[PDB]
DNA sequence: GTACCTACGGC
DNA sequence: AGCCGTAG
DNA sequence: GTACCTACGGCT
DNA sequence: AGCCGTAG
């Protein structure tokens, strides 16, 4: 090709990879609040077999199928995904079950690969609950090798309930995480309304819900970035003062803020106290255990103040932490900066779609089937006529092709009777095809009475959404206090 | 690399010595901080009986050991300076944390004896169920290994010092033809 | 409760020592392989990673075998399996590998997740019949999968691609062979119980390095072939030629086994620089992967060229000793063999494997042959099998009438019960009737095979031979005398 | 970490800037060393565009391959000290391999411009798509990439230095703004 | 068994 | 005295 | 990801 | 600042 323009090969190279990190690494899909590494570990988990009633699988067998199948990219960034995905501290609602060392709040990895196993949490089949049917597109993979999902079904919204992070080219995303039953009561109300208003809206979502619990101070923030999309807020730890004996105090921290790593502010605390910029501490230490929970213990000097030592470690520590929210997720495959009303308004038509589709997919497989089985109805009723057609046939494409013309019936009920085993010819068989065959009627009935009234189609994501928020439902952690 | 404990009166501190980083996190997440400190090894540690003493002096893991348990070596060595009054080796459920166990005890029996004497080493003993430590949840490792309500933990105890000079020596010496004969006379197939 | 010092370190120490023995370090005498091969071998297997299929991915590979089988670190499972793809340390290679896979100068493969692989069409040979009861499975470490304690290994690859372990108490060095003298060794072992060392020499003329090189003389070979123990000195393929303008160079196109050529040139070097050697006024590999090993030594005009080489020889790895200590684990225990032994452990694993897969093979035919009589009866009595089915209402009812009826076992009825209307036709009907008929020929062939050792001793030749013309090829290093 | 030629005749001497040391050793084996030499990168390496010149000097990439081309940097670079007449870029065919060339084609440009203005800098082609330079055998890395009668070399050009200037502060500079006002403008999303 | 770089955006 | 190759 | 630390035996 | 989390 000879030559190249140092100016035209820079915008070529660069907008490539812009572009492949915002559309296909960085940011989620707003339908199911996914990554595509997220998504390739969930569908792998799925193809693998690796469903919560089944023993744990050994971490590097799963990551290396999703590298080999799907993510053609360093093992390191599929396992500390899945890692992730199985921490009680960094989902509101884990993905993934992990057996072994998962990690901790004070920074520590998980144990390697090898160690380490893991499955689906029972809320993960809600992800991936009607994928195979045709509720979604599928995609070739990478090499063209092998199939993957584009979206996946998403029967609770994800998004939203789980939040977002992540640095892509010329934007980056930080959507906080949400109580399960405030989202499904919202899109509930939106559902009964196109035209409610986000005030409105923030009578279910009362705002985010962190993991980690802690506070968070006033709804200004929380108000600006459910409206726009963007806003700041201000997260704090659970503190309380209490008397330790002789007269003195000290501060007991038992929840801090999400994405803080408790090691690292402890340290942050310790160098204050070194470097003499915060007056009255007499000791430091973390009491935290598997029995007690989290315990951070700030021992106060004897008639100092605590409650002023405690509002100086709020401005100079992440004791207390902003949340800079800034909501950008895919929207037709797009970058979006959005609002709350607009991800509800994309999930609730992403429920609407799959319930449509998985309802256009079993009308087509029992109709299907309501046609073989009037097949094998008038192989029953004329067997004896059957069986010499067949014996008298040399070849399968002359028994076919007789059984066709003989009995009036299709390639694809001449091959069902083909493929009938003898055991099928005991004496009740005949009752219970004729059964199967009423029963069959009546269920498409019902599935075209669904795709007949949008309401009532919209009745059943409804009613859907309602079983998830009843079963996977779960208390608000975060408490939100008027600043 | 020390991730000690928050007491400092040693009779009631108790420090454990892990494979590595896995089994570490494990370990740090389900002690109780408060008496029990963790030690991460590098997995095969330097064999004492086979390297001279200005390697052993330079070996980084060895050093790390003598600044925990602060006693210092040889002639050197100060029960009273003990940090900690149970070490506790907590090696991997496998045949190669059999191997760091042997060679923590030839550092131990050859460089801190009287530490063997005062009943202050211990074995720990976790399920056999698992290999590495790090397969292990937090909660379990907690529970059968260093609850003191609900572990076993193994005292090392030195009963004939001329026994165990000539064990550690034909174990762990650089003549292999003793440790071979050692192998052939006691193999069970 | 308590624990004695002394107790603790010789139970500690004797467990990992026999597992190192046993179980890591040494390899058996029946297939040449140590755990580690033999997990990654069977998981290709098992992957169904045959050389007919695409290439998978190591880390696939590695991840599965390390899951299922193999409970250490994955650099383990992967260097052992770029080991066995690369051309330069096995004589015949076991592993077929997509893409960077190391090199002489030691440059490793590239990392797990860059790399593919597959079997080679000898490995086949080593897992050919696995499927057939011929060799014992065991539980696996876990007890949730099974794994084999040996492969049938229809060549003998211990002598073939030699061994290399350091184990405790004790290691092992076994040098690769050439399989077409191997297999003429075992055929006159198999045709001559008491056959002598020497004899066996006549086929085995001495180790065959994947590298080429030179041997100098037999007695080194000889010795190990007679002790288990003995050194063997091995030589680069130098020679002297000119370069023009009555200067003279040194050209090297093979070196010996396990050197690493750019160490190798690295310490002449050093000499030079250290004017240790002289004479030398140049140093280059001119190695590329169209010309093949070529390591070029200028020499100074009017130095005496072959002086300067005996002292490379003497100084450097140019000229390298294999120290050869035959120990192979013999019945799971180790034990120091001389070649007649390995051969011998090795033919007696093949008439072993033979004779299962024959019983296999025939136990299976005969089951086939007891269903394919139950059909027959089905197809020559068909409407009154159609009737008898008909009239009963359920499945068990059916088999019980079938059973009754027709003198069926419950494996008849029921084969006949799973019997689709297509098998009724013309075409499908003749299908049972020949498939019955050409079993009859194969279940007697099968029984003249088990019922004369010398019949069974003539098919383990006759395969051996087989394996020996699609396989066999020239001997690479030569035996100078 | 360079794994030289024979040859110290710069007119006929060759570098291959390859991503990754699992790449190079292939590289290393395919290769005509007489000729042709090697230099692994270590994944994405540091934007100098972002950079401060101190950050730029400690960079263990940086500073490999100045020492490697022998002209030295900026106000002291000397083209005829260049140890090879032909610095070839050897990335995957893929996004992460297209923005390892961005970032080594902003270092050339802003700390060893006439290196490019004298058309020393080429652009390997490597087979299209797929999986990394390390999945493939060094006999196909040699035939399509690195082979004088078969590779095709795509050698660097600047026509406009305004343009150019302007280009590297859009795309690698710290002003986001910019930089997403250009994808908001050029992104075809299909 | 271990240590350590880089891009990328926002605050 | 430092390398070979399975292990932590 | 890679080149490092460590055990282990027998060659040099 | 330097950290968040997918990438080389
Ligand atoms: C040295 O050989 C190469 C290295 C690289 C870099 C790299 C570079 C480094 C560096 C480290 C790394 C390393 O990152 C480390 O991965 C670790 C993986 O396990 C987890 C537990 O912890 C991770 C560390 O958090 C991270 O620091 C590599 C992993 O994958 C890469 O791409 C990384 O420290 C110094 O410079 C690229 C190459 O060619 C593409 C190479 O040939
Ligand atoms: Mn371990
Ligand atoms: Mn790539
Ligand atoms: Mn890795
Ligand atoms: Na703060
Ligand atoms: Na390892």
């Amino acid at each position: 090709i000879n030559e190249r323009n140092i100016t035209s090969e820079m915008r070529e190279s660069f907008l490539d990879y812009a572009m492949s990190v915002i559309v296909a690494r960085a940011l989620p899909d707003v339908r199911d609040g996914l990554k595509p590494v997220h998504r390739r570990i969930l569908y792998g988990l799925n193809e693998q077999g690796m469903t919560p009633d089944k023993s744990y699988k050994k971490s590097a067998r799963i990551v290396g199928d999703v590298m080999g199948k799907y993510h053609p990219h360093g093992d390191s960034s599929i396992y500390e995904a899945m890692v992730r995905m199985a921490q009680d501290f960094s989902y509101r609602y884990p993905l993934v079950d992990g057996q072994g060392n998962f990690g901790s709040m004070d920074g520590d990895g998980a144990a390697a690969m090898r160690f380490t196993e893991a499955r689906m949490t029972k809320i993960t089949l809600e992800l991936l609950r009607d994928i195979n049917k045709d509720t979604i597109d599928f995609i070739d993979n990478y090499d063209g090798n092998e199939r993957e999902p584009s979206v996946l079904p998403a029967r609770f919204p994800n998004l939203l309930a789980n939040g977002a992070s992540g640095i892509a080219v010329g934007m980056a995303t930080n959507i906080p995480p949400h109580n399960l039953t405030e989202l499904i009561n919202g899109v509930l109300s939106l559902s009964k309304n196109p035209d409610i208003s986000i005030a409105e809206l923030m009578e279910d979502i009362e705002g985010p819900d962190f993991p980690t619990a802690g506070l968070i101070l006033g709804k200004s923030g929380i108000r600006r970035a459910y409206e726009t999309g963007r806003g700041s807020i201000q997260m704090r730890s659970r503190a309380v003062i209490e008397e330790r004996g002789g007269g003195r105090q000290r501060i007991v921290v038992t929840e801090i803020p999400f994405q803080v790593n408790k090691a690292r502010m402890i340290e942050k605390i310790a160098e204050l106290v070194r470097d003499k910029k915060i007056d009255g501490i007499t000791d430091l230490r973390d009491e935290t255990s598997l029995r007690t929970g989290v315990r951070v213990v700030i021992d106060v000097r004897k008639d100092a103040n605590a409650s002023v030592i405690l509002n100086n470690l709020y401005k100079q520590t992440p004791l207390q932490t902003s949340f800079g929210v800034n909501m950008i997720a895919l929207v037709n495959g797009r970058p979006k900066l959005i609002n709350l009303k607009e991800a509800l308004v994309h999930y609730l038509e992403h429920q609407k779609t799959v319930v449509r589709r998985r309802t256009q997919y079993n009308l087509r497989k029992a109709k299907d089937r309501a046609h073989i089985l009037e097949g094998l109805r008038i192989a029953l009723d004329h067997i004896d006529e059957i069986i010499s057609t067949i014996r008298e046939s040399d070849t399968d494409k002359v028994a076919m092709e007789s059984l066709q013309q003989r009995f009036k019936l299709s390639e694809k009920q001449a091959q069902a009777i083909l493929d009938m085993r003898l055991r099928r010819l005991t004496g009740l068989e005949r009752d219970k095809i004729e059964a199967e065959y009423n029963e069959l009627l009546n269920y498409i009935s019902e599935l075209e009475t669904i795709l007949a009234d949008e309401e009532v189609l919209l009745q059943l994501v409804r009613d859907e959404l309602t079983e998830i928020r009843d079963r996977f439902g779960d208390d608000r952690r975060t408490e939100i206090q008027l600043g | 690399k020390l991730a000690d404990c928050s007491s400092k009166s040693p009779e009631e501190c108790e420090i454990f010595l892990v494979e590595g980083d896995s089994a570490g996190g494990s370990t740090k997440s389900g002690r109780d901080s408060r008496t029990q400190a963790i030690l991460p090894l590098r997995g095969k540690i330097l064999n004492v009986e086979k390297a001279r003493l200005d390697r052993i002096l330079n070996n980084n893991e060895i050093r790390q050991m003598i600044t925990a348990f602060g006693t210092g070596i040889g002639g050197d060595f100060d029960l009273a300076k003990a940090r900690y009054h149970k070490i506790v080796i907590m090696t991997d459920a496998d045949v190669d944390g059999a191997h760091i166990r042997t060679l923590l005890l030839t550092f131990f029996y050859r460089f801190m004896r009287p530490l063997i004497e005062a009943g202050y080493v211990y074995i720990a003993q976790p399920p056999t169920g698992y290999k590495g430590l790090g397969e292990m949840n937090a909660d379990q490792l907690w529970e059968t290994t260093m609850n003191p309500e609900h572990r076993a933990l193994l005292q090392v105890k030195l009963e004939d010092a001329i026994e165990a000079d000539q064990t550690f020596e034909m174990l762990m010496g650089d003549v292999v033809e003793n440790r071979r004969q050692f192998i052939e006379d006691n193999a069970v197939y």
